[PDB]
């Protein structure tokens, strides 16, 4: 229904401000009841929550492990959705995903998020 | 918070049941009466999908080959009949308190 | 059995009646309409909106002479002006003093908002009235959507119900409806072609995805002024605006008989007008005889507290002796009273209480419990609040004193 | 494409901070026919991402300012909301003009145009600036989504595309035309409309007395619930005392954005 | 609408037709609705002295 | 306001002039809803 | 003391230059009950001494802009006269919504709110902008003082104090409450009112005739001086020729802000 893709660079030079984007194709960003997330998968560590933002009344909620260095944004003119992260480490190599939520008419939308972007590999390296 | 997923893997016997367990530090049950648990399915080469949210609530476009239940922190997924296409990894998933941490992975094959 | 009764077309009220054949036991009927629609037949004529004056680019020739190419846009104008944009300090960089030539073409098209900011022009006829009923016949609880055409029956449990025609055949929906912003108006909209500039109908498309636009906007072109290239014109303001700011209030605010005009499948709900008959075809199975129902003996009524209000003011206390401690359908054959219930539960040798809306200050109504005709009689005190928030629960047969 | 192929232009504006001339910031179109003050503009200058900038045409060369230096005003100042293509979305109040202006190193550029910007309040309490709080009705406001909804406007080559404007002429070599989408179409939604103070309702024998104390102009709509409705529409600003007769057939009224209340008399 | 006995009393009779209302999601705020004041309205609709 | 997340409140009567006190169920109905509450309903506000 | 002890807060504004937000320059209270256009605001910033500046709360931290970059307007611009605490004293004209705003490195942060800001002229010659020269009447204008006269508002700890706004919730640890003074109270004073153009009084037998030529809407107040005085009170904006019958008893004539004159006839 609502296809999502993802984009952004790869080998960001270490100890720097990394960044990626995410565009929701054929779908709404200003809508309520859908919040949009960011996810990584490091080697062996497993999947991870980073943060999200609500569509309407878009105030964000990050993870305190990297609240000092993480940043999520939004651009309604292009229906886009993005992530910025200062001071990359070495083991942050990951296949970034961006995801939409299910229609949050209940308290279950916390975690049960739906249609994905196919992924963007990110190898912090030289 | 962090939570332990057990076993690390369980490949055996297509055409039989199966189940996985998940133990969480603090209870994932809230004052409003809701077990904030999710189970993600991940086939190889695709992004995660879901089977059972809320501890016992199936998804919409899901097959009926599943079930799940639990108490407080000792939670249990139960696959009713393994098929061939079900190869992948299963994840226990948490929601009741930030940071929303996920499971460590349980790999299933034949 | 055939019973032919009449229900006032009024939502929320429970019509509690009975059917008693010659020697079998009473059967209570309790039918309560929740919603009573009035659905007209709508044939679209057009859908109009704002307009947007398209302005084709000028065709300029220096020391030239153009010819207007006929095009067939809506309200397509086309002129040619000579002596326009003179010397190179003129805006068009022509060399000439006169005999520079401009062609200024224009048209009208629908706004880029007409796909979701538009007004629909409907013609109407042939209301198809339709009710929702909450029904209890012989201790049942069926809800049913009934067409109150006189021929669309509902099959309840062994009993076929046919909810009459309606009189009068009234509608607020005049022959010419307009639909806009979720509200209905009764405007005398002109047809696909009789539109005039400055009133509702300067733009007429048969649908919002047609290509047969009609624009009578009075677009008169004009001559330019030297200094820079432009296409002037004078044009009439949209009558869409002028209707939007000088239309009367809607029909939900101005319809009689207390209707409620709603735009979805187009309708008027809850017109408190008239009365619909009801024809039953009751079988004999769920129509048990007296041999199992409690049989009364020595029933005496007393009216305790009567206030002739529009609600369930009156109380009736009946002292009885009957065989079984069970149920009895209760009813008043006359319109001198109206009861909160259709059947009351009696003990063996006890008393019972009934609440009833009432009427003229001296009630004397033939109250009926399972088979008896007791005659409650009393005097009523006047009421306490002479403005209320609900309609009447009785009949007012003008026999006060 | 999206877009990377178009070009802005110079054109006639009446006023340009010294009389008339060709302006980079002309205004081809203004639309102000939504509810809560949104206006859409269509100019002779573009808006893009390289972040929200304004690429204008000037004597052949092409320029670029941001969109915090731009300033448009009608009778009070406006607040731009977004820009895309030749178009611009703002929150402007009522006036009889739209002026627009900015300033490079030393010169100020301007363009004013007579268009009747109008504030079209939702509901039955005619306000001028929206309320801090209130009930929620259905509104249509020039939206912020810039997707392709179905609306298109024309343009052509004369190396780059240019709008098929009344203020530019047409080429004779080849009329290579094309169409590009208008963002910020008028779409539905839910907007916040003020709620008038509670009417005071004194009773009387087959009569009601309404004492009304409004903060702003408000519609009182009364009718009888009978065969002869006698609909009374009024706009009320002053504190008023209106007495109505109320039968057994019924009487209802509506005070501003409140629901309809039904009163019924008795003996 | 406000009736205080002296200018430094402790009581004031306030019959303002104040009615609270339900807020909208988005942020914390106490909504209300009440009458325009009567001091102002009298001040502007008073006869000459 | 007096807010409680997944709560249920009760009004404490003070005797101010024209003291109106009420309670609202269903606000602010999520996180990212304004009160940083976890809940969809039974977030309770007391206005005074 | 205030600026060394308190903390501002973020709060809800309707129009934060893009819809709503949590604005630091939110307006909890406006007052314009004075005569000559003095308004008083109660923001969610502060105004101290370290020289007159503005300290605001922006996502936990604290900031500082001077009070020469702030700008507020209603329909025309305003002119801040002073700032103290959470309160601000300005000279704003009649409008319908106050809009305050400031600009940091790139963000123009604003807040607008609907309030019937009004200009209540002094006396009997209705001016919209005060006069260059004229006679001197009594006026209740917001004072430039900031001393403690007796007007207090409440506040609380949640390390620092914060106003007891309705747009922030209530703590649960301890309601350690206190009060702080409202400056910019409404004090008496002398203000300058226009003096109307002189009338031409053509006598006549038991009748006065008045040719009037108002510079601005001016009140004409007449009364006879018998048991039946016939007080007339009409506003005039156009030039007028008003004739009044005048007995041996009395005719008191008052033209705007002039002294009350008296004429009565003789046989």
């Amino acid at each position: 229904q609502v296809q999502v893709q993802e984009s952004g660079p790869g080998l960001v030079k270490p100890s720097e401000t990394l960044s990626l984007t995410c565009a929701v194709s054929s779908g709404s960003i200003n809508d309520d009841s859908y919040y949009w997330t960011w996810i990584r998968q490091s080697p062996g560590k497993g999947l991870e929550w980073l943060g999200f933002i609500h569509g309407g009344t878009g105030k964000s909620f990050y993870n305190p492990s990297l609240e000092s260095r993480v940043t999520i944004s939004k651009d309604t003119s292009r229906n886009q959705f993005s992530l910025t992260l200062s001071s990359v480490s070495a083991a942050d190599t990951a296949v970034y995903y961006c995801a939409r939520s299910h229609f949050c008419s209940n308290t279950f939308c916390y975690g049960w998020f739906d249609v994905w972007g196919p992924g963007i590999r990110v190898t912090v390296s030289s | 918070v962090v939570m332990t997923q057990t076993p690390l893997s369980l490949p055996i016997t297509p055409g039989e049941p199966a189940s996985i367990s998940c133990r969480s530090s603090q209870s994932l049950l809230h004052s409003n009466g809701n077990t904030y648990l999710h189970w993600y399915l991940q086939k190889p080469g695709q992004s995660p999908q879901l089977l059972i949210y809320g501890g016992s609530n199936r998804a919409s476009g899901v097959p009926d080959r599943f079930s799940g239940s639990g108490s407080g922190t000792d939670f249990t997924l139960k696959i009713s009949k393994v098929e061939a296409e079900d190869v992948g990894v299963y994840y226990c998933v948490q929601a009741i308190a930030f940071p929303w941490t996920f499971g460590q992975g349980t790999k299933v094959e034949i | 059995y055939e019973h032919a009764t009449t229900m006032p077309s009024q939502a929320g009220i429970s019509y509690n009646t009975i059917v008693n054949r010659a020697g079998y036991a009473p059967l209570p009927i309790s039918i309560t309409p929740t919603k009573i629609k009035l659905i007209p037949t709508v044939n679209l004529e057009y859908v109009t909106c704002h307009y947007k004056t398209g302005m084709d680019s000028p065709a300029i020739k220096c020391c030239g002479s153009q010819e207007c190419t006929p095009t067939y846009r809506p309200d397509e104008q086309c002129k040619v002006f000579t002596g326009v944009y003179p010397f190179m300090w003129g805006g068009a960089y022509c060399f000439c003093d006169t005999e520079n030539t401009q062609v200024s073409k224009a048209y009208v098209m629908k706004s880029d908002d007409c796909l979701a900011d538009h007004a629909e022009a409907y013609k109407a006829h042939t209301a198809s009235v339709q009710a929702f009923l909450n029904i209890t016949v012989g201790e049942h609880s069926i809800v049913t959507t009934v067409y109150v055409n006189g021929e669309t029956p509902v099959n309840f449990n062994g009993v076929k119900i046919t909810a009459g025609p309606l009189s009068t055949a009234w509608t607020p929906f005049d022959r010419k409806i307009v639909q806009y912003a979720g509200e209905i108006y009764n405007y005398d909209f002109p047809e696909y072609g009789a539109g005039q500039p400055g009133a509702f109908g300067d733009i007429q498309s048969r649908t919002v995805s047609s290509s047969d636009l009609y624009a009578n906007t009075n677009l008169v072109l004009q001559r330019p002024k030297a200094g820079a290239i432009h296409v002037p014109y004078t044009q009439a303001p949209s009558g869409f605006e002028q209707w939007k700011k000088d239309k009367a209030p809607s029909l939900k605010f101005t319809a009689p008989f207390g209707c409620e005009i709603y735009t979805n499948p187009i309708r008027a709900e809850n017109c408190a007008v008239g009365s619909i008959p009801l024809a039953f075809d009751i079988p004999d199975a769920l129509f048990t005889r007296v041999s199992e129902t409690p049989t009364l003996s020595a029933a005496e009524c007393t009216l305790n507290e009567c206030v002739y209000s529009s609600d369930f003011g009156g109380i009736a206390t009946v002292k009885y002796s009957a065989s079984k401690s069970g149920k009895c359908a209760v009813h008043v054959p006359s319109g001198t009273a109206t009861l909160k219930e259709a059947a009351v539960e009696l003990t063996e040798q006890g008393s019972a209480t009934i609440h009833f809306s009432t009427a003229n200050i001296h009630p004397e109504f033939r109250l009926q419990i399972c088979t008896s005709y007791v005659t409650c009689k009393g005097d009523c005190h006047p009421p306490k609040d002479h403005i209320v928030t609900h309609p009447q629960y009785h009949a007012q047969t003008f026999t006060a004193a | 494409n999206e877009y990377k192929l178009t070009r802005p232009y110079m054109a006639r504006c009446i006023r340009c901070a010294v009389g008339s001339c060709h302006s980079p910031i002309a205004i081809e179109a203004v639309k102000s026919d939504g509810h809560d003050g949104y206006v859409r503009l269509q100019t002779s200058s573009q808006y893009g991402l390289d972040g929200r900038t304004m690429r204008y045409d000037m004597h052949g060369t092409i320029k670029e300012i941001p969109l915090h230096q731009v300033s448009l005003y009608t009778s009070r100042p406006c607040h731009i909301v977004d820009g895309h293509g030749y178009f611009l979305l703002a929150r402007c109040p009522a006036g009889d003009s739209i002026t627009m202006e900015f300033k490079k190193d030393s010169v100020r550029h301007s363009c004013s145009v007579p268009y009747e910007v109008k504030f079209n309040p939702v509901g039955r309490e005619l306000y001028t600036h929206p309320p801090e709080h209130g009930v929620e009705q259905a509104c249509q406001v020039y939206a912020h989504d810039a997707q392709n909804r179905g609306a298109y406007v024309e343009m052509h080559l004369p190396d780059k595309w240019v709008y098929n404007s009344d203020k530019l002429p047409k080429a004779a070599g080849a009329t290579l035309k094309g169409k590009l989408h208008v963002p910020f179409l008028l779409a539905d939604g839910k907007c916040t409309v003020p709620l008038a103070p509670e009417p005071m309702i004194t009773f009387g024998f087959r009569s009601v007395s309404l004492k009304l104390h409004p903060k702003n102009p408000t519609y009182l709509i009364t009718r009888q619930l009978a065969d002869e409705p006698h609909y009374t529409h009024e706009l009320i600003s002053e504190p008023a005392v209106r007495n109505f007769t109320v039968t057994e057939k019924g009487w209802e009224f509506v005070w501003g954005n409140h629901p309809p209340k039904r009163f019924w008399a008795q003996e």
